């Protein structure tokens, strides 16, 4: 199936060196060179919810668990359901993260829409990596990792997330939250910055980008335009992750101690050194 | 209320919100049409809605949307696979019949209007707002195409007000017959420009803007689409292009 | 050769010596021949 | 001094122009704000104007005495020196009337005093800035959706220290005031209620903040990506469908398996909006008058 | 338009009746009395 | 009329009954009474 | 240039030399290779 | 007719069965009670 | 060339044997009851 | 001539009757001293 | 041409024929049939 | 046509015939049918 | 001047009174002794 | 249609026609009915 | 000019009977010394 204007856009290529051997449009979906790759990755991956459903216990993805290896086995493998079989799921996950963000280029080079999209999933490629590769290779073994589940890695983040006291004292974490609540801060007015002009209240003539400049300059004193808030969505939604992968690339591997004990490096200053002031005083 | 109540006014009132939302994103484009002009396979589980009345910003008519969807504009792809699926290929050269990577559309002859009573995009010789009167000022320098050779000379800027921005970079030919080219692809460093899209002997194939000051919404389709035409094919196959089109960083 | 209108394609006999000659391979090797696998099934083992 | 014309953006500044005129006002908006022309070749560069009427400065004032009330309870312990203030600009604290006081405002300045003023004024700052986004879309001829994602946003403000701490009846049931005091409070509503993981109303509100970046990681990408063509102008791409609904409307259907209308890409983006602090306001109006310990909720309505 | 035909029955309708069948089974296969599969011995 | 095959019947429709068949060969192996080849040791 | 009739492309004579030598040979070079290999698969190890 | 012969008839069967056989092995390896190397570990 | 020799099987089969090599290195080098080089201490 | 009239009368008429009653209902609905529907027998 | 004022249309008195003879008389099904299901729940069983 | 003064619009013909006709038939019911619910509440059953 | 008149004349009259009234009508009912609607009873 | 600045519209002398024909006639029942409702409050029951 | 003549004394004066007034009302209400409404029986 294809759209009405999807007539002129149909042209073979996009893929690199080898030919148009893999680029057949199966339905509404694109099966380029990384299309059948993800077909190979998505077919094996549904079984990885069902494998440790006979080794760890339950058959329902409520408590299904293929645990990460232990902490100290070294630079190597593991048991199985408790690491070994866990060690196989990732290169599919990530091998499928990759075969997706780069099958887009077989459409990007196919037409001529920009290459800033093999990229906004690469802050998701550099956000799931920081929990599977970036951490547990150095402190001992692959045992420093989370479980894949949907209720297993839940009681892994809270009642097992106060190893560093409270994680709010974690400054970049809290800056990578000074970056996150600001994502829907600028989707809430921009997802409503194109809605109510052809549908004003009912009947009225449509607005142009000069009413935008009498509504938002009549809002919050800053009107960078309409191309300043798509440079104000891709500024809300990619970086709360490098300020979290930096809230953790120096947390646990260097600071497996209380980050509530980090906020006593601030009160130590020669000026007010030997001085208890307020609350502290 | 209770411990088991409120999660049900939700598994229902919102279990059709991917349903109600999808159709509202499936206005334009649909219905689905085949590879010729034919009531196609179908639409989907979220079929297209029958549109409501659309009032336009400068009295451009009763253009309901989804609107015109048929085969008005010329298309030229020689159907390789008569079966629906396998792609199609242009007749002669793909940058003359306008098929593949270079796209456009036929619209009405009323350009984009703002609210002052005037058009949207004008050159610097159509708005004496900001000028040149201090030091030495760069609005007039030579360029280079993707063939790695000089292409022309750009000496002007199409100004903007509401966005205070820019949309085109006008090229003074040897003659004067107008040409155009987009804005974001560009990659200028020092004293000469480099574009990596079109070769320097395929710039006249870019339509002369009917007016050197006006861009009608009809014209603003190929004029920012021919460069996309050269982002797919270019360029088979051997030697310099391999050290030009591939690699790079930005 | 390109087409225009409903409901090509289509069409014929690109539909007659083609579409008739491949679809029944997916509608017999799995319709009545799938009841030939029912052989070692209908008796093994619904009845214990 | 001249404004230059450098290499590859590009830009041109703006003389003396504002916006539109209908139901707004004339002799209220102040002088043409001075322009920040400092490498303003990327986005825009234009300060002013601003609707400085009594529908906006009621929040400048009511926010300011929300800003000064916890302020005169952030210098109170320092030692009356400017050394300890910026030293503990966060270590300082202030809590509302105690977990045993509640419905009476008879509390003096000390134990729990300067909580009763900050919010009282803020009450007509937030609520007088719900309607600086709801009626300035009426000064022209637009809609009201801009503060209907805001009525949903002040739905989470409709439970924290408002509707629950009065029915139940106490001010400790509202949020302490500071910069860390409430961070030692976001984990309070966690553990006292037996952890809010099996509370999929607080957790789906989460689940509606994990769809703000599944919805703006790519919007900020593709609208910047189909902009060489003409997809930056979101005010001429819907009813007169340009080629930006062709490089961005064939791009995603092939990929993930569906695309969207130039108008409908603002219909999901405000549906992962009026549902974040809205499913938060319910999932925090369902926490305190339903089942406190949510571990004793999510095993009787969850596994049992 | 509105409702076409010759694509739904091939890849969608075969998994619509099946989808209408699946959310029915795992309750009647697991009711306090019915089941009719596992129990055949005693 | 309409509809397509030469593309679909080679790499598309094969994963429809494959979406119907192998998705339920597993299940007849989970049950501790049917199984048909699982319970062998005992 | 593209032609007309049944069916293209192609390519007579290639209904029994292309769509029967690398198409119907698959119904043999593995379909029967299964039947022989299963004599060393079907009994390992469903019977313990 | 149509489809492919010099393109997609020797490759719609190579990684296609690898997408249906070698990843089907992981089901008969999701066992550790049968298994052709995990019988001893029971 | 029917199959593609310097494409599908010169750097795409060298990782096709690399396909079935190291994924099993995390099953057979794994297993909770084998090892036979790691436990040189217990 | 500064704000609106037509909008307030059909939609903003609600924030006067409904969202002023439906919230004040459940207050006097939960009160024992009135009950009406919770009268029955007490 | 375009109509005069509010409401037009309207009209006069298309308001008092198609929206005042069934919008106020036929809409008494919203007033009459409702008490049928309200005289059954007026105090049954707000009074056991 | 744009009129100079208030209300126009308006518009007399559409002001006192559109906003006063159902005013003793409009603003005389909501201050009465609401009292029907009131006079059936003040006595039943605030009194103990 | 700076302002018009005859439109916000229905919103400074309809609902403006209750903005003051809603924050003041409920500083009195909290006392179990007053109430006037709860005490006129037992 | 607008004249100039300070201040339209409007309006002289419709300002007294607007805001004293109904702004001092009907808006004084804001102190002729509310002050009538003041009476059940001035001493009932501040002073019992 | 600028100083809102038919505005600030109509609307901004109609709310400064709430800006100046009610912020000091909710303090001397619950003061035991004055009371005047909270003396009660003792
Ligand atoms: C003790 C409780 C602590 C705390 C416990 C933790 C723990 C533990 C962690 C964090 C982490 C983070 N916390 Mg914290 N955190 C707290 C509460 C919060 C609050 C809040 C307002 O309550 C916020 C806003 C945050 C925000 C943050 C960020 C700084 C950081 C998130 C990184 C991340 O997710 O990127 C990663 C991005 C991704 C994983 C997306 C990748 C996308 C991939 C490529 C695609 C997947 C496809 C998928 C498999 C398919 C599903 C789709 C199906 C097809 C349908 N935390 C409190 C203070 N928080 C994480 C962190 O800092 O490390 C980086 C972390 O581990
Ligand atoms: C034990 C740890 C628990 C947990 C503990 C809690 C607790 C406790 C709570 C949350 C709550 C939430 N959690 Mg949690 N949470 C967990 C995991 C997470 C993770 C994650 C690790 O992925 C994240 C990112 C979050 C974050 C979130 C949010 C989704 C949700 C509240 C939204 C919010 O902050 O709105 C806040 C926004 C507002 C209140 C509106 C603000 C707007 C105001 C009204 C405007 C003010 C006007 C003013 C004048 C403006 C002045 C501006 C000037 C001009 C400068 N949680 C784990 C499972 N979480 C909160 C909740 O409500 O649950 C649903 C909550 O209480
Ligand atoms: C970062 C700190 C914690 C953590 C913090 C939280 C918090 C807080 C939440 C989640 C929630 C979820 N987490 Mg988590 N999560 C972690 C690790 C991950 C990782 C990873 C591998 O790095 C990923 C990809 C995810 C993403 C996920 C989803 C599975 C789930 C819902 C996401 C959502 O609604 O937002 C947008 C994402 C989507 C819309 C994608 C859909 C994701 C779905 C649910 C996963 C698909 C699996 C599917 C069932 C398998 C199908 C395969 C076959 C068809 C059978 N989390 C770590 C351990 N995560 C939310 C939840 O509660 O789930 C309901 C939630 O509130
Ligand atoms: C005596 C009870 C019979 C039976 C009573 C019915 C009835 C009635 C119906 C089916 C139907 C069906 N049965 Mg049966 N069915 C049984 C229990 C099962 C079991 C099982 C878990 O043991 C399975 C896998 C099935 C399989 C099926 C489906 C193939 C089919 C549903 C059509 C569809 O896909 O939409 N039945 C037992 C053996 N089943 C539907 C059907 O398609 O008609 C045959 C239907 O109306
Ligand atoms: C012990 C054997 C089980 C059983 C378990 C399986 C498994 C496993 C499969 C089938 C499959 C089939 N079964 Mg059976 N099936 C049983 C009895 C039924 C009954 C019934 C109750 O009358 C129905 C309607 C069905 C339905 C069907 C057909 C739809 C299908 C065989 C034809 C085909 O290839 O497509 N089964 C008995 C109760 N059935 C196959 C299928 O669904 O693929 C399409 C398949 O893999
Ligand atoms: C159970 C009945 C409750 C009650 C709960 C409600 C609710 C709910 C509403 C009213 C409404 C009304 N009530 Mg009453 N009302 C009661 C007793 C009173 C008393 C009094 C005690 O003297 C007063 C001054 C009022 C005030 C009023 C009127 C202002 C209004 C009816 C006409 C109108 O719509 O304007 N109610 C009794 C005690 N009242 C309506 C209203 O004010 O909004 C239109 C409304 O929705
Ligand atoms: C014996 C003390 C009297 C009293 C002493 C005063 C004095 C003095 C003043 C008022 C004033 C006012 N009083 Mg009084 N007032 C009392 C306590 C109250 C209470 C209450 C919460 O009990 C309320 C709602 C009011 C109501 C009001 C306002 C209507 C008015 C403020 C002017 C303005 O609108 O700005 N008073 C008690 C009953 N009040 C001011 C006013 O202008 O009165 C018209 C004023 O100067
Ligand atoms: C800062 C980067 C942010 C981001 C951006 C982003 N995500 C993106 C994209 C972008 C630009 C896409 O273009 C792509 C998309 O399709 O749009 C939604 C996507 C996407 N984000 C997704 C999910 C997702 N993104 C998340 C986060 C983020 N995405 C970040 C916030 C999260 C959370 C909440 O952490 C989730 C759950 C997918 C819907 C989609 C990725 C599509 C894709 O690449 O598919 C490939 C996968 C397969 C082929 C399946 C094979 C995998 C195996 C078979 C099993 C995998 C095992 C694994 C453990 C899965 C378990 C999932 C959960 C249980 C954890
Ligand atoms: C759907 C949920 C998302 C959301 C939605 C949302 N937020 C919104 C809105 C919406 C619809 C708005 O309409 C409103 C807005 O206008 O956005 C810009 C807003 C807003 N959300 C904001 C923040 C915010 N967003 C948040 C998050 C979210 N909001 C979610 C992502 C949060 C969280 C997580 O709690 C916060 C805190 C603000 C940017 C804005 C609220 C505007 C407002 O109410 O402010 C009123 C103005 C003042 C109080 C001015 C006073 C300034 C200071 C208080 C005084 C000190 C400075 C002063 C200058 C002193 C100097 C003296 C001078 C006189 C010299
Ligand atoms: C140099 O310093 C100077 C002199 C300038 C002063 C500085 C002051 C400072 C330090 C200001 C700091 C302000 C900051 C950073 C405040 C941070 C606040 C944060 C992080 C969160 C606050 C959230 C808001 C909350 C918890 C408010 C909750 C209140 C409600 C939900 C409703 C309240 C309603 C009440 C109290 C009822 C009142 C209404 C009626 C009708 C009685
Ligand atoms: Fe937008």
């Amino acid at each position: 199936a294809l759209l009405s204007f999807e007539r002129k856009y149909r042209v073979p290529g996009g893929t690199l060196v080898g030919g148009n051997l893999f680029d057949f449009w199966v339905g509404p979906f694109y099966v380029g060179f990384f299309g059948v790759a993800t077909f190979f990755f998505a077919a094996l991956g549904i079984i990885l919810i069902a494998w440790s459903a006979v080794l760890q216990g339950t058959w329902n993805p409520q408590l299904i668990s293929v645990y990460p290896p232990a902490l100290e086995y070294g630079l190597g493998g593991a048991p199985l359901a408790k690491g070994g079989l866990w060690q196989i799921i990732t290169i599919c996950a990530t091998g499928a993260f990759v075969s997706w963000a780069l099958r887009e280029v077989e459409i990007c080079r196919k037409l001529g829409i920009g290459y800033h999209i093999p990229f906004a999933f690469a802050f998701a490629i550099l956000a799931y990596l920081t929990l599977v590769l970036f951490r547990p290779v150095m402190m001992g073994a692959w045992g420093y990792a989370f479980p894949y589940g949907i209720w297993t890695h839940l009681d892994w983040v809270s009642n097992t997330g106060y190893t560093y006291g409270n994680f709010h004292y974690n400054p970049a974490h809290m800056i990578a939250i000074s970056f996150f609540f600001t994502n829907a801060l600028a989707l809430a007015l921009h997802g409503a910055l194109v809605l109510s002009a052809a549908n004003p209240e009912k009947g009225k003539e449509m607005r142009t980008p000069d009413h935008e400049d009498t509504f938002f300059r009549d809002l919050v004193g800053y009107s960078i335009g309409t191309l300043g808030i798509h440079r104000l969505g891709l500024l809300l939604s990619l970086s709360a992750v490098f300020f979290s992968a930096l809230c953790m690339i120096i947390t646990g591997t260097i600071w497996f101690d209380q980050w509530v004990d980090w906020w006593q490096w601030w009160v130590k200053l020669p000026w007010w050194a030997n001085i208890p002031g307020g609350i502290n005083g | 209320d209770l411990a088991s109540l409120a999660i049900y006014s939700f598994w229902i009132f919102l279990a059709g919100l991917i349903y109600y939302l999808q159709t509202e994103n499936m206005r334009e484009g649909y219905p689905l049409e085949n590879e010729d002009g034919t009531p196609a396979a179908n639409q989907g589980p979220f079929p297209l809605p029958k549109p409501k009345t659309f009032i336009l910003p400068h009295g451009r008519g009763t253009l309901t949307v989804p609107g015109p969807e048929s085969e008005d504009r010329p298309i030229a792809l020689a159907r390789t696979a008569v079966s629906e699926g396998f792609p199609h290929a242009p007749t002669g050269d793909p940058m003359k019949d306008g098929v593949g990577p270079a796209s456009w559309v036929a619209r009405r002859d009323l350009p984009e209007l703002d609210g002052h009573g005037h058009n949207k995009i004008k050159p610097m010789k159509a708005a004496a707002g900001f000028h040149v009167s201090a030091g030495k000022n760069p609005i007039g320098l030579p360029v280079r195409g993707c063939d790695l050779e000089i292409a022309g000379k750009v000496v002007d800027i199409w100004v903007d007000i509401p966005e205070q921005m820019a949309r085109f970079l006008e090229v003074e030919l040897k003659d004067g017959s107008t040409r155009l080219l987009p804005m974001q692809m560009v990659k200028v460093q020092s004293n000469r420009v480099h574009v990596n899209a079109l070769s320097s002997d395929l710039f006249a194939g870019i339509p002369t803007i009917k007016s050197p000051t006006e861009v009608t919404l009809l014209e603003e389709d190929k004029i920012c689409g021919y460069v996309a035409g050269g982002l797919m094919y270019a360029a088979p196959k051997r030697k310099s292009v391999v050290a030009a089109m591939l690699a790079e960083y930005a | 050769a390109d087409k225009s209108d409903l409901g090509y394609t289509g069409l014929t006999d690109e539909q007659a010596q083609e579409l008739h000659s491949v679809y029944m391979s997916g509608l017999w090797l799995f319709s009545a021949v799938a009841i030939v696998a029912h052989l070692a099934v209908y008796i093994w083992r619904p009845w214990f | 001094a001249e404004y230059q014309n450098i290499f590859s953006q590009v830009q041109v500044r703006g003389p003396a122009d504002l916006g539109m005129t209908e139901d707004v006002n004339l002799a209220n908006r102040s002088g043409v704000g001075p322009f920040s022309t400092l490498l303003g070749w990327f986005g825009n560069a234009q300060l002013g104007p601003i609707y400085l009427g009594s529908l906006g400065v009621l929040s400048l004032f009511s926010g300011l005495m929300w800003f000064f009330t916890i302020g005169i309870w952030f210098w109170y312990q320092a030692g009356w020196n400017p050394a300890v203030f910026l030293r503990d600009l966060f270590f300082f604290s202030l809590e509302p009337p105690a977990p045993e006081y509640g419905l009476s405002f008879a509390a003096p300045l000390k134990e729990g005093g300067l909580w009763l003023i900050a919010s009282f004024f803020m009450f007509v700052a937030v609520w007088s800035w719900w309607g600086r986004t709801y009626l300035r879309a009426q000064a022209l001829g637009m809609g009201k959706h801009t503060a209907w994602a805001f009525l949903s946003a002040i739905w989470l403000w409709m439970v924290l220290g408002f509707i629950r701490p009065i029915l139940m009846g106490s001010w400790s049931e509202a949020v302490p005031y500071g910069i860390f005091s409430h961070l030692d409070w976001t984990n309070n509503f966690s553990l006292v209620h037996g952890n809010l993981f099996y509370n999929p109303f607080h957790g789906l509100s989460i689940a509606f903040l994990y769809g703000s970046a599944l919805l703006f990681a790519m919007h900020g990408a593709t609208i910047l990506a189909v902009s060489r063509f003409g997809g930056e102008r979101e005010l001429e791409q819907i009813a007169d469908r340009g080629t930006a609904a062709e490089r961005a409307a064939l791009f995603w259907r092939w990929t993930m398996g569906f695309n969207a209308t130039m108008e409908g890409i603002h219909r999901w983006a405000i549906w992962m909006a009026v549902l974040v602090t809205l499913t938060g306001g319910i999932g925090i109006l369902l926490s305190g008058t339903v089942v406190d310990n949510w571990y004793v909720w999510g095993q009787n309505h969850g596994m049992a | 338009w509105m409702i076409f035909d010759p694509r739904r029955v091939f890849v969608a309708q075969g998994v619509f009746l099946f989808l209408l069948a699946v959310m029915i089974h795992l309750i009647l296969l697991s009711t306090p009395s019915y089941n009719w599969l596992e129990i055949s011995a005693a």
